[PDB]
């Protein structure tokens, strides 16, 4: 990649990762976001203080940055949050090092007193874990826990969703004790309001759905990327555009066809019959008379979302399914979902394991937004199944271990002492994340928080409370981070930092 | 087109190629030894003790670049090696002279200089040429490992002189050429892959790796009869013309076997008339020679009449239309041995053929596939020294001061056959002198002094036989320093040094095209 | 063309020579870091191996060519020495180029290289002693090879299941790891981890819930040509051509997969008895859901999906047979696994076959998230296996850390070479070669290279004690005490082409364009 060398990667890459990282959470993360405009090679306005979507929307221009980004992606994989921590922290772990090089401390002597305080700090941070709260069954509970962490990835409304989104996870098992990576499959649908998105379970295909309903309670589909255009491999669908008649007559036959279609898949049994593909009028009208469901222009991710589902395959070719073929759901009826009026499956008793939260809005960017919160609502509800682990929200919780680290640092010494204690400086730009996010000073509210002196209740969030820096407590806040995610978010931020700290210089043939 | 040029332009352009040529390979020679890198284009390393790979290798500077390789390889043909020898002494004997005679101006006095320089070569030379006996083996042997160690092996000496040592002897012409100035062709070099040289067998004869291809044919038959075609192969080679279908696929296939049942059928007439060899020299065809090896009858096919000729007197094999007909026969024995020896289960068979002209290809071993052909040139050169030997028993003790031995002598003449020609006689007085000193300037400490203290040396005390050591530049005695220097080698590489540089003297316009 | 002569043709061979090597000095001990190079795959390369980086991605230079040929082998022979092979010539260079910058020979300074080698080669003879075979003798070994090789923390992590790995020959007569090399990788949640399982494993298996979980009577059946075919050993064609054609092709499939099933499940009938004893087929493409079924109803153990090379131990660890088919067979080809049993962690299914009839061979589970991760954790397993398979190939070993380093550069006496300089002057850059390995490992600390290796000497001065930097404080040590000590291949062949590639230089008087 870099035929560049003469000691940059170090002095150099490594802060413009970080310089990339940051700003992605630092005005990003806290009680809330401020946002960042993304347009993909897909061209749209694309808001995202979520860490892992704006890394993977901006494309890796560093060797350096490209380790990093992954242990900030890994943590949205691991909690749900954090993920900005690692844009901030390991960007603030590595440019303290910085210094120490024209200090004149080595790299393999300093990742020491960075390598070692992760322990200290996996060591201090069972202490102040605060308390703790699980119950599976609780939306309540699971909605302050939920806050924490779309907080941070959601300018959007944090108690409603909390309220939806401890909602559906909960709702989806509504036992839990057993929660799927995906155990929720949001059918994003525009209209109405951001409120206007609501709770719901199973499958949902917001895809044109034709037919009629025969059983609302029944749901038995033949998941199909297969046409009923014509595509059949039982006879031979054969189009014939050669001759106005030709093109009279096959669909005169199209409606035997269709009989050799969707029929077969009823046949096996069917309710909806799931077309991935396209239906011709001769052979739509036909399974209206047959009067079998049509979800139609099911794209590829309704299908992957319910193919997972009821256990069935999206055929291309159309052939009556065999079991492993014919899916079924607990329900399959209309509603409209958020009030719009799409088919909506059911799978709960089914097994579940997808919800459809309707997400909503009069944009996508509102539909985008809670996109972005719900999956660390999403997510923080299994770190709630790891553990039930409180620990309350960032910006409280740094600056009791970088005190202790700090006079660990002092019982560090040797040429790592400050190095340790570079960091204990890594802690402090959390609620700095959160205060330059909210617009004043952590060096006040470091004065304050060693000031007030008191460890992890106290933080500013974002907030016009944040006029002058103002402490909250974050435990009590309904901000509620975990011992995890925390231990998480330290883990591949000390893992990646202190390890693209090891590089060198590429050297190219 | 219409064209016209002038002399030193073309002259010292000459010097310019030739001395580059000249360079770093004297540095390369001798015992000291170096390597003459290429950059590739490709941006490869190459790295030689000979100059004609780099220079082959690269953009060929005309007027001597392109003469030079030329007399490379007439050197490299004459004894085998010295290549580097003719292509610095020439540029050498090129350089000082010329623009010094050449501002006092004049082609021809320069010329007549080459010659008496090469006389006084010669001379001095076989005045100072120390017979050393073919009769030993042994003093074929000191001096056959001392040209195998030239520069950079002193390890295939030891085999590679041994199967040089009476190969050159077994070495013949087809004429009885006499086996002193024989050639690479009667001495023929194949390097056999794989085995070693404990696997090594010493063929003083030819191999024919046709031979024995496979079990089938004979092997381990004292000497072959080796039947050529005329009788035991009737003659047809055609094929009765079947019709094409190209909408069959059989039709495609039984048209090219009718061409080759006849053969068949010419090599089913040989099983029954049973030779132990049958030499085709139109050949065979594919399953004909199954037919072949059904009576035990090795192959040798589509090969010409002197291969089989030389390896026929070589392998004690007739040479006859049919074993039932009979103009009675060639040879019964020329081969006091056969050996099919293998490595792999290509069998390479290998027949020691007594002062026959052959091939004498030589069986040599290495300890792999690849460094066969260092044993090869290890081997080549080995037969030059024995072919120098069996030619001349006199050579001249070496180190360099075979260099030397005619430098001073010069000095002397230079004062004593004088003239004007002394000047230039003179000015190539110079050139055989830098030569050595080099290998004593690769060793450094005073090159120039000690040659001049080897110049004294040289009337002092000894030319040659007595000289420096070039690895070391001492005062050594080239016979006691063990490194032994042909004669004809002499007699070769300043002759042939000294004609380019004539050439490249004689020619002061080169038009393109 | 474009000829660079003298030092001209030397600086940018030792310019390319120190400088690059130069470079490298982040590395080579675990005070050394890791460095990235990134390849034309846009890979993340972190390395402290100098082997890897050589050949991978380097600037161009015709330098680049030699450095790539010496380290191979270095990684080839110890398997480490290759980040050590790096950083001795420049230091031997830049030491030697002095008497050259000096006006000195580089051939005379190449005699003093050769000539000083010996003693320290003599010296790693001498100052080594017989380190045993005994896992945790190797264990510091092994701690200290992965260490020159990789990162302590990670040169550590592989100590544990490194020697394991050269624990369980059979008496193996290798210098390195084959076998027990089996490279299984998965996407963990730990960067650096690796699973150590001894013999073979399979790369993928089959799980069902009738499918017997750990066979300890496993008559093992390799199997290939899969169900898609009907008692073939060949594989036929099929027809997906059109989407008719798909159609009517696959149905046909049951009766092809039914065959063999059925020849299957008879086959464990008869040597197995009906379910009596465990059974495994291993079906090295996929398993088609019947037969999946149908095998794990029957009792066997199908296995899905093992490689042709799973194939190859597969058969040995179970000492049988492997076959091609799925088909009643001879039940001495079914191979009896002591073990078969198939893990799945995460995705993987992990078949074991265990109590390998040869364990020639181990398993060693890779682990990472990340592809650099799971590429540079597998690295060090490569090379240090290699490496410290030496510790046990060789009951000799040499210490490493420095502390024999000082010794030899004391013992030198460089005045006792007396011949000229050609040696006395070519030992001094030797001695200053030696210390090399100190000097990155006293530099990549704080206070200087010299600051502690004029200690180590000061130390070592008092002769005995065999002092060394110690391998992260950049301070002394003794490498005896600990046994952090490199292998007595590691050591011994390093000088090797040491010598020869700076020697090489010395040879190369000129490079052509």
């Amino acid at each position: 990649a870099k035929h560049f060398s003469g000691l940059e990667e170090a002095v150099y890459r490594n802060i413009q990762a970080c310089k990339e990282l940051a700003q992605t959470t630092r005005t990003a993360y806290g009680p809330n976001g401020m946002n960042k405009m993304v347009i993909n090679h897909l061209e749209k306005l694309f808001v995202t203080n979520d860490a892992a979507t704006i890394l993977r929307e901006l494309e890796v221009q560093h060797p350096a940055a490209k380790m990093i980004v992954m242990a900030s992606h890994m943590q949205e994989q691991e909690v749900g949050d954090g993920t900005n921590f690692v844009l901030v922290f390991a960007g603030a772990l590595l440019e303290l090092a910085e210094e120490l090089l024209r200090i004149g401390l080595s790299v393999s002597e300093v990742i020491e007193g960075y390598e070692i305080a992760c322990r200290k700090a996996h060591e201090i941070l069972p202490n102040l874990v605060c308390c703790s709260a699980k119950n599976l069954r609780d939306i309540d509970e699971v909605s302050s826990l939920l806050r924490t962490s779309i907080m941070s990835k959601q300018y959007g409304n944090e108690v409603f969703l909390a309220k939806l989104i401890a909602q559906a996870c909960v709702s989806i098992f509504p036992d839990s004790g057993h929660f799927n990576v995906d155990n929720i499959r949001v059918c994003k649908i525009l209209g109405s309001g951001i409120s206007s998105s609501s709770v719901l379970h199973g499958m949902v295909f917001k895809k044109e759905t034709e037919g009629d309903v025969t059983s609302v309670k029944d749901a038995k589909i033949a998941v199909y990327s297969c046409p009923f255009d014509g595509m059949i491999t039982e006879t031979k669908g054969t189009v014939l555009i050669k001759t106005a008649e030709e093109l009279m007559n096959f669909s005169k036959g199209e409606e035997n066809l269709m009989d050799a279609q969707v029929k077969a898949i009823a046949d096996t049994g069917a309710n909806v019959v799931v077309t991935g593909g396209k239906v011709a009028d001769m052979a739509l009208h036909y399974a209206n008379k047959y009067n079998i469901m049509l979800v139609r222009l099911n794209s590829k991710w309704d299908l992957r979302r319910l193919c997972k589902t009821v256990g069935a395959t999206a055929l291309p070719r159309l052939t009556p399914p065999v079991l492993e073929e014919m899916g079924h759901c607990d329900s399959v009826y209309l509603s409209e979902v958020g009030d719009t009026q799409v088919v909506v499956f059911k799978h709960e008793k089914e097994d579940g394991a997808i919800s459809t939260i309707v997400l909503r809005g009069s944009t996508d960017n509102l539909m985008d937004d809670i996109e972005r919160a719900v999956d660390d609502g999403v997510n923080t509800f299994k770190v709630l199944t790891r553990d039930k682990r409180l620990v309350p929200g960032g910006g409280a919780t740094e600056i009791e271990l970088a005190k202790q680290i700090t006079s660990y640092g002092e019982t560090c010494p040797g040429l790592e002492q400050y190095a340790i204690k570079k960091f204990a400086e890594a802690f402090e730009a959390i609620p700095r994340a959160l205060a330059e996010n909210s617009g004043v000073k952590a060096n006040e509210v470091i004065s304050k928080l060693y000031a007030v002196h008191q460890e992890g209740n106290k933080n500013v969030g974002l907030d016009i409370e944040a006029e002058v820096p103002a402490v909250k407590d974050m435990l009590e806040a309904g901000i509620l981070d975990t011992y995890l995610g925390k231990y998480w978010a330290i883990k591949l931020a000390t893992n990646a930092a202190v390890t693209v700290l090891r590089v060198d210089q590429i050297i190219m043939a | 087109n219409t064209k016209r040029e002038s002399g030193r332009k073309v002259q010292s352009g000459n010097i310019n190629a030739a001395k580059t040529i000249a360079d770093i390979i004297r540095t390369c020679l001798g015992p000291k030894s170096m390597m003459k890198m290429l950059l590739d284009p490709m941006g490869g390393i190459v790295m030689t003790n000979d100059g004609n790979a780099i220079l082959r290798e690269i953009q060929v500077q005309h007027p001597a670049a392109k003469s030079m390789i030329e007399i490379s390889r007439t050197q490299d043909e004459e004894v085998g090696d010295g290549t580097t020898s003719v292509i610095i002494l020439a540029g050498e004997m090129l350089s000082v002279a010329e623009h010094f005679l050449e501002q006092q101006m004049h082609p021809t006095v320069v010329i007549s200089a080459y010659r008496k320089a090469l006389d006084d070569m010669i001379s001095t030379l076989k005045k100072i040429s120390i017979p050393v006996d073919i009769s030993d083996s042994d003093m074929m042997l000191n001096i056959i490992n001392s040209s195998i160690t030239t520069k950079a092996i002193s390890r295939w000496s030891s085999l590679a002189c041994n199967i040089a040592l009476d190969a050159v002897k077994m070495v013949q012409f087809e004429e009885n050429g006499r086996k002193e100035i024989d050639i690479k062709k009667y001495a023929r070099v194949e390097k056999i892959p794989g085995g070693i040289i404990e696997d090594s067998c010493v063929l003083r004869g030819v191999m024919i790796n046709k031979d024995v291809t496979h079990p089938r044919m004979r092997r381990y038959i004292k000497n072959p009869r080796i039947v050529l075609l005329d009788s035991s192969l009737e003659y047809k080679k055609g094929e009765s013309q079947t019709d094409i279908e190209i909408t069959r696929e059989e039709d495609f296939t039984r048209i090219l076997q009718m061409e080759e049942e006849y053969i068949q059928q010419l090599c089913e007439d040989i099983i029954q008339l049973k030779p132990d060899v049958v030499i085709t020299e139109k050949g065979i065809s594919d399953l004909a020679q199954h037919y072949l090896m059904r009576a035990n009858i090795t192959a040798i096919r589509r090969v010409r009449k002197t291969d089989n000729n030389r390896i026929a007197r070589a392998c004690g094999a007739r040479i006859v239309s049919r074993p039932e007909e009979l103009r009675e026969d060639d040879v019964g024995t020329g081969a006091g041995l056969l050996e099919i020896k293998k490595i792999g289960d290509e069998y390479f068979t290998f027949i020691t053929d007594c002062k026959d002209p052959k091939a004498c290809t030589i069986l040599l071993r290495g300890a792999s596939k690849e460094i066969l052909s260092e044993v090869e040139r290890n081997l080549q050169d080995a037969m030059q020294v024995c072919r120098n030997v069996l030619l001349d028993p006199q050579l001249v003790p070496g180190g360099g001061a075979s260099e030397m031995a005619v430098a001073h002598a010069l000095t002397e003449k230079s004062k004593a056959m004088t003239g004007v020609e002394q000047w230039p006689y003179r000015a190539v007085a110079q050139a055989l002198e830098v030569i050595p000193r080099t290998l004593i300037q690769n060793c450094g400490a005073s090159t120039i002094r000690l040659l001049t203290s080897l110049r004294a040396k040289h009337t002092q005390e000894n030319c040659e036989t007595w000289g420096v050591n070039g690895e070391t530049g001492t005062l050594v005695d080239m016979k006691e320093l063990g490194i032994w220097e042909p004669l004809a080698v002499k007699l070769q590489t300043y002759k042939t040094a000294v004609e380019t540089a004539v050439l490249l003297l004689r020619i002061d316009d080169i038009v393109s095209g | 063309a474009e000829v660079a002569r003298a030092q001209a043709a030397l600086a940018v061979n030792i310019s390319a020579a120190r400088g690059l090597q130069d470079v490298l000095r982040t590395n080579l001990g675990p005070k050394g870091t890791m460095k990235m190079l990134v390849s034309g795959a846009g890979d993340i390369k972190l390395t402290k191996d100098g082997n890897v980086l050589l050949h991978e991605m380097q600037i161009q230079h015709p330098t680049a060519s030699l450095i790539a040929k010496v380290a191979t082998a270095q990684d080839d022979i110890t398997g480490d020495g290759t980040t050590s092979n790096v950083l001795i010539i420049g230091e031997l260079l830049k030491q030697a180029d002095l008497y050259i910058s000096e006006g000195l020979h580089p051939r005379i300074i190449t005699e003093g290289f050769e000539a000083a080698k010996e003693k320290a080669l003599q010296f790693l003879e001498e100052v080594k002693v017989s380190r045993e075979m005994d896992r945790e003798t190797l264990i510091d070994v092994a701690r200290t090879s992965l260490r020159t090789k990789v990162h302590a923390e990670l040169a550590d992590v592989l100590t544990e299941a490194v020697v394991d790995s050269i624990l369980a020959i059979k008496k193996q007569d290798e210098p390195i790891d084959l076998f027990m090399i089996e490279i299984m990788e998965m996407k963990h949640k730990s960067e650096t981890d690796t699973s150590l399982i001894r013999g073979l494993v399979l790369d993928h298996g089959a799980r069902h819930p009738d499918m017997k979980k750990r066979v300890e009577d496993a008559y093992i059946l390799t199997c290939n040509v899969s169900l898609e075919y009907e008692k073939t050993e060949v594989n036929s064609g099929f027809f997906y051509k059109s989407a008719e054609e798909r159609e009517k092709l696959v149905k046909a499939e049951r009766k092809f997969i039914e065959d063999r099933v059925k020849k299957i499940i008879e086959l464990k009938r008869k040597v197995c008895g009906d379910s009596d004893k465990g059974f495994v087929v291993i079906n090295q493409k996929g398993i088609d859901p019947f037969s999946l079924d149908a095998l794990s109803k029957e009792g066997i153990v199908a296995l899905r999906r093992a490689k042709r090379r799973n194939m190859e131990r597969l058969t040995l660890a179970c000492g049988g047979v492997a076959l091609n088919s799925f088909d009643d067979l001879s039940p001495d080809c079914l191979g009896h696994a002591g073990l078969v049993y198939e893990y799945t962690l995460g995705e993987e299914k992990f078949t074991f076959i265990e109590k390998c009839n040869n364990p020639r061979s181990v398993t060693l589970l890779i682990k990472g998230p990340n592809k650099h991760t799971l590429t540079q954790i597998k690295d060090a397993v490569r090379d240090g296996l290699r490496a410290v398979k030496n510790a046990i190939d060789d009951g000799c070993v040499v210490p490493g850390a420095g502390a024999v380093e000082v010794a030899m550069a004391e013992a030198l006496i460089k005045h006792k070479p007396s011949v000229k300089g050609r040696a006395q002057l070519g030992v001094q850059a030797f001695a200053d070669a030696l210390l090399i390995i100190p000097k990155v490992l006293a530099q990549n600390s704080g206070f200087d290279l010299q600051e502690t290796l004029v200690k180590i000497q000061a130390e070592h001065s008092e002769s005995g004690q065999l002092v060394g930097v110690d391998l992260n404080t950049g301070e002394p040590m003794v490498a005896a005490e600990v046994g952090v000590w490199d292998n007595y291949c590691v050591k011994k062949q390093l000088l090797h082409s040491c010598t020869v590639i700076a020697t090489n230089i010395l040879l190369v008087d000129e490079i052509m364009r």
